[PDB]
């Protein structure tokens, strides 16, 4: 089957939350307590990137096409950027207290992000111009954001019980999730080209096509409280089960397997896939990897 | 406990 | 200066991507959505060539010395050919799915092509024998391919940040581009006999001689994202700027001029030159021509 | 958007 190994961090302050891998097996984590971003080299060595000002609350991050690490500062109203030369750039948002969270690359290279308190999708270029698009509904609380097969950006709307679609010209479109007040969180592009997402409340894995067709699959463990979802090999879809302390896998026939992490109360957050290893961040000071064999 | 309340 | 005219296609499904001209002003386009190849007669009429099986993803094409249109089928693991009698021949590659992309004629008449997932340069004869040559480095992602003044075939290595050289005997040689992770795409023979190429990430026009000397020229528009490059009159080198929605021109003194398209979000792809008109394909359902006035 | 991701 599979096997579960947890790497313990040496910094114990830190709060590992968002995770990503690169064009080698370099894993990058956001650490919201330490107020820094660390990278674990292919074989061994961590390198931390301490932010200039304290209290930024570093949440999601992504590796851009031109070798840069982009991240959001939830409490500092900023978009961050580590260049290939290792320097940190920070970009303040137009409106006070927008609370940026999710982040991913756009089809043209631009970096798009969600603003939770701001209630608007964002957009930023390397030379750092920003333009935003207000959502239609009051307090949608947009969260994760992913790039779909139709080259529009797809985002979950935690309060508005919806999956949102935004294309290049800022045209926004929303699809109401059948499960009332399900509170969607993680969203990702599946290898079948549909958008897959989690329901923290509904306790369901959601699938939405580009057309808009929705199908749902119930998570076997009650109150699992899923946070982040990533695509694995073939049709696999892995997800961190924060409340159940497990790693969920949606495999063949849309069946959900759940692998217990069970070092207790670990708080699994962000999750990704390098081609062989499912990597996931645990807020309780460790990093989890999961291989089949 | 998932960062924003209650993600 | 110059002037910009966009002809709109009547097929709207279509996605024009690769373009080429003939021993008249006959322009041939690949249409990867329609799954067909069309030809626009010198004055007026289109003639479509519908492929037998759906989902082939027709990418690059070229007009061979003996009056044939050769093309690659990216998703069907095939090399295609339209004979001068108008019939379509398809040749499956030895290894499943190899994902052929770029295509050009060899010095002996053979048709050479690149396999992206396959990680190997290909070779095909009219009577349809195929032989391949594995690249040295893992996941070079070879793309465009062109015939240099030294009669070796030159190709860009998108992942491996290199310009590759292959002679008749399958001798492969690689030259690492100074700009790290620049992700080269278009390559063409310039009228100065050097090989010119684009860097989708680096945002540079690259020149490599047959000896191997590299010089680079920065594109004025940030994040231009160049795709294809063709030789024009004299020392001119034209290129489609996909991300910037412009047509770039490297003129006298290696200066880059940039002509805007201004049909929004048109997606310029393949580009060529018939002697008077720069022809380029725009994925968003039209074809662009550009003459000097 | 240039055919293969991301040419
Ligand atoms: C500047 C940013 N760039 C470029 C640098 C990127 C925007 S884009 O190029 O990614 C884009 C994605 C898909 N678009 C299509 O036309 C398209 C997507 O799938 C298809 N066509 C497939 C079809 O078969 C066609 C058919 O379904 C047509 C559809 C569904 C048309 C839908 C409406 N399209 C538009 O109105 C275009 C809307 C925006 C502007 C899109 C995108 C950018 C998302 O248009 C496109 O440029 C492109
Ligand atoms: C799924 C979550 N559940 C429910 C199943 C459990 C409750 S909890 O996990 O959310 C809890 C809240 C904060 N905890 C921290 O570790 C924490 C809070 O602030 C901090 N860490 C920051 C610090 O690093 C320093 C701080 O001043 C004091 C600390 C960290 C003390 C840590 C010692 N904690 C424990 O011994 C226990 C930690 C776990 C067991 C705690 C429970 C004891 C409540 O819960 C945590 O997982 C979590
Ligand atoms: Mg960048
Ligand atoms: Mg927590
Ligand atoms: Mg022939
Ligand atoms: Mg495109």
């Amino acid at each position: 089957e599979f096997k579960l190994q947890e790497l313990n961090l040496t910094n114990q302050d830190t709060g590992p939350y968002g995770i990503t891998v690169s064009d080698k097996g370099k894993v990058w984590i956001t650490q919201h307590k330490a107020n820094m971003i660390s990278c674990i080299n292919l074989d061994g060595k961590i390198t931390e990137y301490e932010l200039p000002n304290k209290g930024a609350k570093v949440m999601c991050l992504t590796i851009s096409s031109d070798g840069e690490v982009w991240f959001t500062e939830n409490a500092a109203n900023k978009i961050g950027r580590i260049t290939k030369k290792g320097i940190i750039k920070e970009y303040t948002l137009p409106n006070p207290d927008s609370a940026p969270y999710g982040i991913t690359e756009g089809p043209n290279g631009d970096i798009w992000f969600t603003e939770m308190n701001g209630n608007r999708i964002g957009r930023i270029t390397d030379d750092g111009k920003i333009r935003e698009y207000e959502l239609p509904n009051k307090g949608s609380y947009p969260s994760f954001i992913t790039l779909g097969s139709d080259n529009a950006l797809w985002f979950t709307e935690n309060q508005n019980n919806a999956i949102g679609r935004i294309t290049e010209s800022g045209d926004i479109t929303e699809f109401k999730i059948p499960t009332p007040a399900s509170g969607p969180v993680g969203i990702t592009k599946g290898n079948d080209d549909a958008l897959w997402f989690v329901e923290i409340i509904g306790n369901k894995i959601g699938r939405i096509t580009t057309s808009g067709e929705i199908t749902e699959f119930k998570i076997p463990t009650p109150n699992a409280r899923p946070h982040a979802i990533t695509a694995g090999a073939g049709i696999d879809l892995w997800f961190t089960e924060w409340g159940a302390n497990k790693i969920g896998r949606l495999t063949s026939n849309n069946i959900i397997e759940e692998y217990p992490i069970q070092i207790k109360s670990a708080e699994p957050a962000g999750i990704c896939f390098d081609g062989e290893t499912i990597w996931f961040a645990m807020e309780c000071d460790k990093i989890g990897k999961l291989t089949l064999i | 406990x998932t960062x924003p309340f209650x993600x």
